[PDB]
């Protein structure tokens, strides 16, 4: 989930 | 020129690796720093990609996928450009604090791959590639690798890719020779990225035996996404037949 977390955090 | 305005406006600035240049070069130190640099650059690549014209037309799943497949090519291409503009391709300018001379190319155990990246850097000079050509080409790299079985909404991707190709053609607009040359250069990035993906995958698997540190996102992406590429489930889109 680390990439997704970055992507959604902008 | 709206499209070029945007590409210039969103282009990431300088990213440092955090490498300790006071310590002697070692395989583990150089690779750990490259890995950290990848982690740092990933943040910039995401912010950049999400701000590209039309990027939000894609299904969100596909937005995340194309970044996770294309990052190596994007980063290598940008690094080749930095190397060209900063040191006339005499060295690989990974970052201001991580510049590879031949000794580091050897010590990284990636000499063959570094050779190919330096060759790519030289092409920017040999072809007299303009900053505006570079920007358009780099944007197109984001849309140059997809699953063989297709994306969540392939139609939206196809349309977006088509438009980035058109934008590259208009910045070119001898024109046929130029477009052939630039598409050949673009194609050349992909086999280099593949070799680097193989190298980094193998390194991750044995990382605990060679004291190489992989940050969180790099380890995830290299174990979850990169194997799709290496196993042939995700493949580059080539302009020309290889
Ligand atoms: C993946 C990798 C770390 C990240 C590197 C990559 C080489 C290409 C590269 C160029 C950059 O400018 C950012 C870091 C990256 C993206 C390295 C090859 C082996 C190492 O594990």
């Amino acid at each position: 989930g680390a990439f997704q977390n970055l992507f959604q955090s902008v | 020129p709206i499209f070029l305005n945007v590409l210039e406006a969103i282009e990431p600035g300088v990213v440092c690796a955090g490498h300790d240049n006071n310590q002697p070069d070692s395989f583990a130190a150089l690779l750990s720093s490259l890995n950290e640099l990848g982690e740092r650059q990933l943040v910039h690549v995401v912010k950049w990609a999400k701000a590209l014209p039309g990027f939000r037309n894609l299904h969100v799943d596909d937005q995340m996928a194309v970044i996770q497949y294309s990052w190596m090519g994007l980063m290598v291409f940008a690094m080749g450009w930095r190397s060209f503009t900063n040191v006339n391709s005499r060295m690989l300018y990974f970052a201001p604090d991580l510049v590879f001379n031949e000794y580091r190319m050897h010590k990284s155990r990636m000499y063959s791959q570094c050779v190919r990246m330096r060759h790519l850097s030289q092409e920017f000079g040999w072809l007299q590639i303009t900053p505006q050509e570079f920007l358009c080409m780099k944007a197109l790299l984001l849309f140059s690798i997809i699953p063989v079985d297709g994306l969540k909404n392939q139609k939206f991707f196809d349309e977006l890719r088509m438009n980035y190709i058109k934008e590259l053609d208009r910045i070119i607009a001898s024109c046929s020779r130029r477009f052939y040359q630039l598409t050949k250069l673009l194609d050349s990035v992909q086999p280099i990225a593949r070799e680097l993906y193989q190298f980094t995958f193998d390194l991750l698997i044995k990382s605990h035996m060679v004291s190489v540190d992989f940050p969180e996102m790099m380890a995830e992406i290299i174990s979850v996404q990169v194997p799709k590429i290496l196993s042939g489930k995700v493949k580059p889109i080539y302009f020309h037949t290889q």
